DNA sequence: TAATCCCCTTGGCGGTTAAAACGCGGGGGACAGCGCGTACGTGCGTTTAAGCGGTGCTAGAGCTGTCTACGACCAATTGAGCGGCCTC
DNA sequence: AGGCCGCTCAATTGGTCGTAGACAGCTCTAGCACCGCTTAAACGCACGTACGCGCTGTCCCCCGCGTTTTAACCGCCAAGGGGATTAC
């Protein structure tokens, strides 16, 4: 049930994709890994704000709201999830 | 049985149909509106509390929320609100 | 002959394919397993709607999409296109990362 | 024996709920006591910003061939203004996408 | 010993206080407010009376002013004035 | 005894007279009965465009640095929109001027 | 004389000669202090209503107060700042 | 009959004035109601971190031979130590001018 | 009365020794004009804050602590002149 | 032969000085002047605080600095020791400006 | 905090390509050595208004008495506004 | 979606009761205005010298264009966790 290696689930067409959401025509080989350790860092950030919001909420669910809450209080609200 | 969850959907759909009678309108939508309704709702009133902490007032009055206007609103949308937050409290008090 | 475009066409055609979508760019299981596995080092046998899930998974996109604006701004200014890791770093310092 | 029920929302005329942006700023915690006029004066803030708001979304879908609101259109609605996008900079849509948005430099010639 | 005549004074006064609260207003600029509205009220009351001769209807309602307003009145303006005769004919009724 | 009234104007919360409008019209000859919308609706319409051209007027008031309207700026307001210069034409303005226009040839060099 | 304005002059002296008995302190840099006591005070009470919000509590308790600190404060700093506030808060508890 | 007015700072042990900062939230608009212990964590935290930096600030001044705290002190121990410098990122110090940083690249072979 | 170029006051030189404060090694002369534009923007964005804190004040004479409020708001709060 | 000293070493001197250095470097009463002219054009017959007029001055060039390090990060990056007017506007852009 | 329930999450399974993945031709990209017009740092004297320091004064900052607006709050009553559904 | 039907809560009103700050008004004090001596500022021109970037080239690096494969997705099934709800 343990889960080793989900980081290079997010794939590398995936990051491609975004990148072409971002505009970014030319791609070289070393963004890959730097975009997954920089969104890892990001999440951990978020989540760790959350999972300390469900913990003071007392659950072991995590909720949407408290993912709205973590991204307002760094600044990236996001609208569309019950807020 | 379940517990009601209030939401901002009859208005909006009002206001939408009064501008735009043959317009229609998605759920999701209506999610990011319920959002932005709250998210400006919260930002001019944390800013009305910390004017009405700033000037030692106990009540948050109109002044205050049309001071945080021209401070969070920026420009043309300020003065337009302006406009019709005067008119909204004229034709209140007459009312 | 296959027919073969010039190098950066299908680029283009991919940057206004994805500009015109709004679909989520990431297979919703890996990012889930992803998310699961990150916050179980944080706090055990966590448990997550799946809401909550393509909440993260959107507002993740669009950071790192608000992220490679940044990095291709910092691309152009350095006169460049193909993008490198430094940009990046640039772009999150600059910020204040 | 009573008045008759005539909301405080129809004495502005206006959609938007004074009652419950009342109870929502009184329950807030911003001041034990707040002025009359700043509900009403909220709300047809509130009511304003939503219409041009619904103005753009509805010249987005008509632009697009739709009668429904979809949020790409938001996205287009938002973005495509400077005081709305100096409003919400750091505000994230959910499935809005970007605008269409190419550098010069990356087009051939 | 005089008689009254009635004008729009008051009227373009509270509106323009309204939009300019402190611009100021000359008197044959007024005169000018007030041959222009009853040349434009003269205009719409004409068409809306040969409209309803035209549907042989002897009553004139809101329906005949806005097509009136959707004759006279070109385009992007007279979008707007429907947007307000709506919101108006709204609230008035709901008052 | 009797309800206390508001003016229809009121109801409406628009400041022409709904009841002078209405009795000029039911006056002026062109119905013998007249929908009650009706002098809402050009009520509305009157006291929009005459707030459109009075906000001209004092935005050009402000540009010449005179705090009050006089019938220059009321000629510079109509004949600078094209909407109201289809709208008034054949219109002459009292102590309005001209527009400030010199033809390409008129000019030296 | 004037009005007693509250400042934090003598509790960060306190502290001052806890931690340095010998030096002295500049009255800007005093009032920087008092800024930054105030301000990080500001933000931890927001943060804390914000919630107390969230999860509808009408009270505020050191189970909020410790959250937010677990939030703002980074790392070692926080969890430092724990030890200290469970210290205090079981000698304040034992009186 | 009432025994001796003791404080509650020394109660906790600690410096910072439990009352004011248990009034200021009362004052505050946060809750109408705050636990009891949560203003001692409050300035259990807030001497916890001032007396860290007052440490820092100390022996800074003994770093450059000073025996009185300067706002440079506070700039050069504050903005030096990571996790203050990103508690208090968009922070500004009045007369503390900037940490010494010359970029590797300006300086010369 | 009135005064009509004040912004030629933050000079040259003092723009050069801010640089050298910014870590600036050399500094163009088409920086100077653009950088007095920018904090030109800046300080109109935070003294038309002030000042409307300053009529909503009810005063005529601005004090120190609304350009502190005006500076929290805009995320670059100072310390040293708060109370 | 007078003395002269090679470029960059005086501009790396006043670097270090005024990093070392925590003063003004703008005038105070051009400064103030500038104030009370922007006042004007919004409040006519302003008065100021002198605290506020120098807490505007430090909240300035705090401001300022802030601005000019990230153009070095981007002049940088540019890979330039000469900074030009496209890094400040790249970074403007950059903090969301 | 106890109960609890139910519904919403979690794990398991069967195919199906969608998505990933791997590999290969190829044009483009990045960018350095040197060059070359260049653009600005640095010297340092001169000007002047900033800086310092020195006076007079009242505008309004700030503090004090009144007082009435002003608005929160409770029982009741209603009407709008949300849960539910189905359907085109 | 939306529009229609059933519930319910919330929103208001009348009054009441406490109280907040607006207003008047004094006062006294620092900002403003005025005045005077000094020299830092500053700035402007000359000149030394280093800057930014482009040409050509150069080396290599993903992009595009496929094939393969596999597990993601979708549809289906069984479990119970816990979240939320009511009462104490």
């Amino acid at each position: 049930k343990v889960l080793r290696d989900n980081i290079q689930g997010i794939t590398k067409p995936a990051i491609r994709r975004l990148a072409r959401r971002g505009g970014v025509k030319r791609i070289s080989g070393l963004i890959y890994e730097e975009t997954r350790g920089v969104l890892k860092v990001f999440l951990e950030n978020v989540i760790r704000d959350a999972v300390t919001y469900t913990e003071h909420a007392k659950r072991k669910t995590v909720t949407a709201m408290d993912v709205v809450y973590a991204l307002k209080r760094q600044g990236r609200t996001l609208y569309g999830f019950g807020g | 049985k379940r517990s009601r969850k209030e939401s901002y959907s009859v208005y909006v759909y009002k206001v939408l149909k009064q501008v735009h009678p043959d317009t229609g309108i998605s759920s999701k939508a209506m999610g990011i509106m319920n959002s932005f309704v709250n998210d400006i709702f919260e930002r001019i009133a944390g800013e009305a509390s910390r004017l009405a902490h700033y000037n030692k007032r106990s009540t948050i009055t109109s002044r205050e929320i049309q001071t945080a206007v021209r401070l969070l609103l920026p420009g043309e949308l300020a003065k337009h609100a302006v406009s019709e937050g005067t008119k909204a409290v004229t034709k209140y008090t007459s009312a | 002959k296959p027919h073969r475009y010039r190098p950066g066409t299908v680029a283009l055609r991919e940057i206004r394919r994805y500009q015109k979508s709004t679909e989520l760019l990431i297979r919703k299981l890996p990012f889930q397993r992803l998310v699961r596995e990150i916050a179980q080092d944080f706090k055990t046998d966590l448990r997550f709607q799946s809401s909550a899930v393509m909440a993260l998974q959107e507002a993740s996109e669009a950071y790192l999409v608000g992220l490679f604006e940044d990095t291709n701004l910092a691309a152009i200014h350095a006169k460049r296109v193909t993008i490198m890791p430094k940009d990046i770093q640039l772009a999150r310092r600059i910020r204040g990362e | 024996a009573r008045a008759k029920a005539k909301t405080r929302s129809s004495r502005a005329g206006l959609q938007f709920p004074v009652g419950r942006v009342h109870r929502l700023l009184r329950k807030g915690n911003y001041s034990e006591r707040v002025g009359a006029g700043a509900p009403v004066y909220l709300a047809a803030v509130l009511e304003y910003l939503t219409a041009e708001i619904l103005e753009l979304a509805g010249n987005a879908a008509r632009d697009n061939k739709k009668t429904r609101i979809i949020p790409r259109h938001l996205q287009l609605a938002i973005r495509n203004d400077e005081e709305l996008n100096k409003l919400l900079g750091r505000v994230t849509i959910a499935q809005g996408g970007v605008l269409p948005n190419i550098q010069a430099v990356l087009l051939p010639k």
